[PDB]
């Protein structure tokens, strides 16, 4: 999923570079976004947010956020064999 | 040195407008 | 023979112009121009140290920065439409593509792409992805190419003009291309008045330019700020701007006249011309310092007036200068016209023989003008000024001028001196348009509209007005005849209000399918509005004259929008019977009422 | 800017005069 | 201008051969047509635009 | 385009043939690539067929 | 469109003459 999101970001950035090269100017620069780099984003996330995200505590976040994917994975595994 | 070194590179009054909603929610 | 202009890339000048444009504070613009001028002067002084004489120092810079006053080269012959067509042809853009339509229809704001008023910005936007980033053109090369295109236009050659434009496009970038387009159009929008530019250039540049009317002489003479000029006055064979009479109040004339005697003369609505004779050589200049000697002839052998005026001058006169008005005369009816013969009527004299009379009072000038030659009717005339010292005399003069179907009257002080480039200093003009309650005002409807340009870009600027036709009794008119075009007489607020009111009622007009309700002549409106939805517009015009550009065949001279009459309904439009009645009331000037107080 | 009166901009808001307030 | 392998005409030679063949074919099929040859990337320049 | 405009006759078909063996003539500079793309677009819009 | 000759647009590319080819 993360790889898919990264490639979609790359396509959006290519479209954005095309728009910029088309000689079009934004009315408002407050909304301007910078180019996305996989390596830079990964390093920034690892440095900043990993300590908080990776925390499991008593296991509540898993049952809260990671159940539907667990259901699908288990269903696929049982279907395979 | 050519065309290189010879070229380089409280008042008024305050105002205010009141905007008031007229919806039934108010 | 080295020229400074060749060592100054056009990029620096374009950047300076852009900095001037973006800057808001006048002090910042003055500082920028002053630093640029100082750098140019320093470079010129350093370059010409070895050479003990110089042929040109700053003329190209002022010529480029002030295209309006350019006089060395004739008119380029290109403008918005022609320039856009040439750009489309040269850039190989699609004929019906979006860029081509935007360039040709730059006024139209339908594209709503950036600024829709100025052609230069649209050209810049379209050329942004086509041109390079940094140019390689020097100011000398740009001037060379500009004079080349001017000569080719004078030479009736189009291929050479196309080649020059192609070279200019190839060797320039978007910013310089936009600037050059602006200068070719002769509209820079620097936001700085000419007086400020001349003052910063030199202390006494404005007076010298006015006396000489030449960007070359001013630059050549006034170069070092330390050195000035003591004696400045009208020079032989030099173009000098004439005076302009400002609006004259009709209640305190004596106060403006200092209570002393004043000279009253009939108004002459002709071409303001200046004559300089020296033996055989005659030179004629227009109001804006434009040479007209070719039509009138520089020698008595050829021309339209010189063969007739050479013999009419006194034998004791060799060198002289005069200024007057040019009109047409009819010997059949022995009357002037605003077969026919060119007629010159002189009212002032500047220099005679080897003495200067610019500083002399108007009394001596009038005496000389009465003792300068022998006037002959039909060819040469002398204005017969009349002395007066009372309000009764001036009001009677105005009344008789109105009766004689004359444009107006002019009042001067005998003690006034000749100071060129002055608005209403000693000379004043009184005409019936300047006094309220003396015009047969008109109420018409607006049927068309042309998109504005520049400041009035994204809004409606001027409308095409039409008059209704006599309909059957009890039935409102439905067929309109175009009369004239009105653009002036309104401010931003009310004009924007009118645009907003009829914004949704506008309808595009097609030349091949003209609307049935509206009938148009040679001129057509960009966008048309049905008569049922319109506003009564009040127009006060100096006169109505026959024409062929409109169906009604008559047009208003100097038309205006006096106001909008909401109370008057659209159906109250006047009919053609009113048009013919007003035309036949006086057969020309609308004013026919006697002003009495 | 903090501590600026909302009625007259550019002037410093002042709390109402509390008069005499004896201490503990 | 390079030979990836021996006994192989270079791309420039192949393009020249194709141009010559097209010219010869146009000479017979339709001699009223218009043909032009332009080279780009060379030190020398010769154009109406003086590029 | 200038060469095509030079001809004074009537051209039923205007065609250009490019003999190149480089995939990315403008890979270092994106501005040049965009300029080439737009110029090709206008050339196609005009009616010139590029091969 | 298909089969058009790149030398003379508007005329289909004629197949090369083969002569007699026995089956």
């Amino acid at each position: 999923q993360v790889r898919e999101l990264a490639t979609l970001l790359h396509m959006k950035d290519l479209e954005i570079q095309d728009y910029q090269e088309s000689g079009a100017t934004l009315i408002r620069d407050r909304l301007k976004t910078e180019p996305f780099e996989e390596n830079s984003f990964l390093e920034q996330f690892m440095i900043e947010k990993l300590p908080e995200a990776c925390s499991i505590g008593d296991g509540k976040p898993f049952v809260m956020n990671l159940q539907d994917l667990y259901m699908a994975v288990t269903t696929q595994e049982v279907q395979v064999g | 040195s050519g065309w290189e070194s010879y070229y380089k590179t409280y008042s008024g009054r305050d105002s205010l407008i009141f905007l008031v909603d007229a919806s039934k929610a108010m | 023979s080295q020229t400074v202009a060749s060592h100054v890339p056009f990029a620096d000048l374009c950047s300076t112009l852009e900095r001037i444009q973006k800057s808001k504070g006048r002090a910042e613009k003055i500082r920028h121009f002053r630093e640029f001028l100082d750098s140019w002067r320093k470079f010129h002084d350093a370059l010409h140290k070895n050479h003990k004489d110089v042929t040109d120092s700053f003329y190209p810079a002022m010529r480029l920065i002030l295209p309006q006053l350019e006089r060395e080269r004739m008119a380029y012959g290109i403008k918005e439409t022609m320039l856009a067509k040439l750009y489309i042809e040269l850039l190989n853009l699609p004929r019906d593509g979006k860029d081509a339509l935007k360039l040709l229809n730059y006024r139209t704001p339908t594209g709503t792409h950036g600024d829709a008023g100025d052609f230069a910005m649209i050209a810049y936007f379209v050329l942004k992805p086509r041109c390079l980033q940094k140019g390689s053109l020097t100011i000398q090369q740009v001037n060379d190419l500009l004079d080349s295109i001017a000569s080719n236009n004078s030479a009736k050659r189009k291929d050479l003009i196309k080649k020059s434009l192609l070279q200019l496009i190839t060797q320039s970038s978007a910013l310089e291309q936009k600037w050059l387009i602006r200068m070719i159009i002769k509209d820079l929008k620097l936001g700085v008045s000419q007086q400020t530019i001349f003052s910063v250039f030199h202390n006494d540049a404005a007076e010298l330019h006015n006396v000489t009317t030449d960007l070359e002489k001013v630059c050549r003479q006034l170069h070092d700020p330390s050195v000035g000029l003591s004696d400045i006055s009208i020079t032989l064979f030099s173009a000098f701007k004439p005076m302009l009479a400002a609006i004259a109040d009709i209640e305190h004339i004596e106060k403006d006249m200092k209570h002393q005697s004043f000279y009253i003369e009939t108004k002459l609505d002709g071409e303001r011309m200046q004559m300089h004779k020296d033996g055989d050589v005659y030179k004629y200049f227009s109001r804006n310092g434009y040479n007209y000697t070719d039509q009138f002839g520089a020698s008595p052998t050829e021309g339209s007036l010189t063969p007739f005026i050479h013999n009419a001058f006194k034998a004791d006169i060799q060198i002289c200068i005069l200024d007057g008005e040019m009109m047409a005369y009819n010997p059949n009816t022995q009357t002037f016209m605003q077969d026919l013969q060119t007629c010159y009527c002189v009212f002032d004299v500047l220099m005679v023989n080897n003495k200067k009379l610019g500083h002399e009072t108007l009394r001596k000038r009038y005496e000389i003008l009465s003792s300068i030659f022998t006037p002959i009717p039909g060819r040469i005339e002398i204005v017969q000024k009349t002395q007066a010292h009372t309000k009764n005399e001036v009001i009677d003069a105005l009344n008789e001028a109105i009766d004689k179907r004359e444009e107006g009257i002019m009042v001067k002080q005998p003690l006034s001196i000749y100071k060129p480039d002055k608005r209403g200093e000693g000379w004043l003009k009184i005409k019936p348009e300047y006094v309220s309650g003396l015009m047969d005002e008109l109420d018409i409807l607006i049927v068309g509209g042309y998109w504005g340009k520049g400041s009035r870009g994204g809004m409606m600027s001027h409308f095409l007005c039409a008059v209704a036709e006599k309909p059957p009794p009890g039935e409102k008119p439905s067929v309109f005849h175009t009369l004239s075009r009105v653009g002036s007489g309104c401010t931003m607020k009310e004009l924007y209000d009118l645009g907003l009111k009829l914004a949704k009622y506008w309808k595009p007009f097609h030349r091949k399918a003209p609307p049935s309700s509206i009938l148009c002549g040679t001129e057509k409106p960009e966008v048309y509005i049905e008569p049922c939805n319109s506003v009564i517009v009040q127009i006060k015009a100096a006169e109505i004259v026959p024409s062929d550009m409109y169906k009604t065949g008559c047009t208003l001279r100097f038309p205006r929008i006096e106001k909008i009459r909401d109370d008057k309904e659209w159906h109250e439009c006047m009919t053609l019977d009113d048009l013919e009645q007003l035309r036949g009331k006086a057969s020309g000037k609308l004013a026919s009422k006697h002003l009495y107080i | 800017c903090p501590g600026e009166s909302l009625i007259n901009p550019g002037f410093k808001s002042k709390k109402p005069a509390g008069g005499v307030d004896f201490d503990e | 201008f390079e030979s990836q392998s021996e006994d192989e005409l270079t791309p420039f030679d192949m393009s020249i051969q194709c141009i010559q063949s097209v010219y010869i074919s146009k000479i017979i099929s339709s001699d009223r047509d218009l043909l032009a040859v332009v080279f780009y990337g060379t030190e020398k320049d010769k154009n109406s635009v003086n590029f | 385009a200038n060469l095509f405009s030079d001809v004074q006759f009537k051209m039923s078909h205007k065609r250009i043939m490019l003999f190149t063996n480089e995939d990315n003539p403008h890979g270092n500079d994106s501005a040049k690539a965009s300029r080439a793309r737009t110029k090709a677009g206008d050339l196609r819009d005009t009616g010139i067929f590029l091969d």
